[PDB]
Order: C-alpha cells, then structure tokens, then sequence
C-alpha cells in the first residue's frame, strides 16, 4: 500500500 | 482525496480475469477470425480495443454473442493480441510483427501499434 | 518466453472498466446492501473478492441478476470497497475503518483486511 | 514497454  | 492505493491491485485483477478466460468462466462473446474462434469477456475487449469499445457500445451489436472480424485479419495476430489484452505481455517476433501490427491497427490498440512501428523502424 | 510488457496496461484496463461502471455500460448484476443498490460487472467483482468468486462460479447463482448481501453489511463500507475494486484506491478513514474491515472480511478481500488490521493496530 |  502507498500514498498515490 | 486521502485514499491509500494497493500497487499490485490492477495486475492482480487482470491475472484473475485471465484465469476466468482460461477456464471459460463468464465469457460472453465469440470472436470469429476466419476458421478460428476465440471466447472472451466483452468488457475486457472494450477496455483494450477502440474497435471493441465502439462495437459493444452500439445499441444493436452490444447484444450479439458472435462477432465476425474482417477476413483479412490473421488468426495468429488476433491470438497474440487477445493474450496481450489479458496479460500485458506481447509475443512480438520477426515472423509475426507485420500481422500483429495490422491486427492492432484494425482493433485500435494504439500502444501496440506504436511498439510495432518502433521495432520495424529498428530493423530497416 | 521472449514477450515484451506494457507497464501501464493493467492500470489502463482497470481505468476503462471503471469508466464503463460510471456510465452503467455492460453491468450485469445489482448488489443489494439493505436499502442501497450497486450496479457492477460480475467479472470485476469475482477478480477482487473471494466471496463474489464463489457466488458467480456457482452453477445456479452465476445466472442471478440480483445478489442480496447479509443485512449486517454496511452500505457505505460496501461502496468504499466497490470503488477500491475498480480503482485500486481505498478511502480508509477513522470513521469508516471498522465497517470497511468487516465488509472486506465478509467479501474475502485479504489485502484490504491486512491494511485495516495494521491501521487499527497503529491507533491502539 | 519493458523486458518483464
Ligand atoms: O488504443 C486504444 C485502447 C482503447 C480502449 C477503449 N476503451 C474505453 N475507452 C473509454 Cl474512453 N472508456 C471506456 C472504455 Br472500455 C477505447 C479506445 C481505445 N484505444
Ligand atoms: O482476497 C481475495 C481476492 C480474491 C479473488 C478471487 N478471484 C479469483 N481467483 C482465482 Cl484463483 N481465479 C479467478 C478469480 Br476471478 C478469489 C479469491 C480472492 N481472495
Ligand atoms: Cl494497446
Ligand atoms: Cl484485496
């Protein structure tokens, strides 16, 4: 999971 | 927004759609390319091809279970492109590049047409 | 194999599937969550959820146009997850994390359950 | 396009  | 994103989600979705294709699960159309038949999901075809997008948004053609391609279309070229749609992988070879590019132009698959043109330009 | 791969293909496919969802094109099922209704593509739901995969591979349920979820399921939690399925983006907030995790457990969306558990563990 |  990432900060888009 | 403040959303988080799962990097592999789109790839995992496509992998699962290909698994459904391989097991012939919920396929809803047959694409006829001369003597060959290819089962697929209308939504995946539309998501990958300007031609299929136009076909299945047509109020009459959206309901067809069989679509016949132009007789000039090569079944192997279509097969390579159908595999690409469901996998992101393109089996581009010296022996098939002309048929693949011609099929991608007909299907309106711009990125495929682009790499074919570049690979052809490199060998001239 | 000697395939080449188009990096953005899976993401572009998903973006197009979401465009079809937004315009209600070729949606083939309604998911009922209490008083709310959500139109979707069976194939996308199956590709994202162990529960939908099991439902639509059932020889009887595969043909249903309406699926009623357990009454304990929160419509907002379902909405957030449906958006995630079609976009890879999860709108996880302090106010919705419990409903989202409970919905992801029911839908069998393992990666979503995992990030919810981690975000909850960080705030305790 | 890349070599996967
Ligand atoms: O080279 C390509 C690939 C492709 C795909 C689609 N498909 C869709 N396009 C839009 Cl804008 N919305 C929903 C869908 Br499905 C249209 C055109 C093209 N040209
Ligand atoms: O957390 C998750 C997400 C998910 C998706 C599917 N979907 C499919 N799985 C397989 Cl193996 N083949 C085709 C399909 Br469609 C099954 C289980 C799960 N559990
Ligand atoms: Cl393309
Ligand atoms: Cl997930």
């Amino acid at each position: 999971w990432v900060i888009p | 927004d403040s959303c988080i994103q799962f990097t592999r989600h789109a790839s995992d979705v496509l992998l699962n759609l290909n698994r459904l294709r391989s097991r012939d699960i919920l396929t809803d159309v047959v694409i006829v390319v001369s003597r060959e038949q290819f089962r697929a999901h209308k939504t995946v075809l539309m998501a990958c091809s300007g031609l299929f997008y136009s076909i299945f948004t047509d109020q009459l053609k959206c309901n067809l279970s069989v679509i016949n391609l132009d007789p000039e279309i090569n079944p192997e070229g279509f097969c390579i492109l159908l595999d690409f749609m469901y996998t992101s992988r393109l089996n581009l070879r010296e022996g098939n590049i002309m048929a693949v590019m011609a099929t991608a132009m007909y299907l309106q698959m711009e990125h495929v047409v682009d790499t074919c043109r570049k690979f052809i330009k490199a060998s001239e």
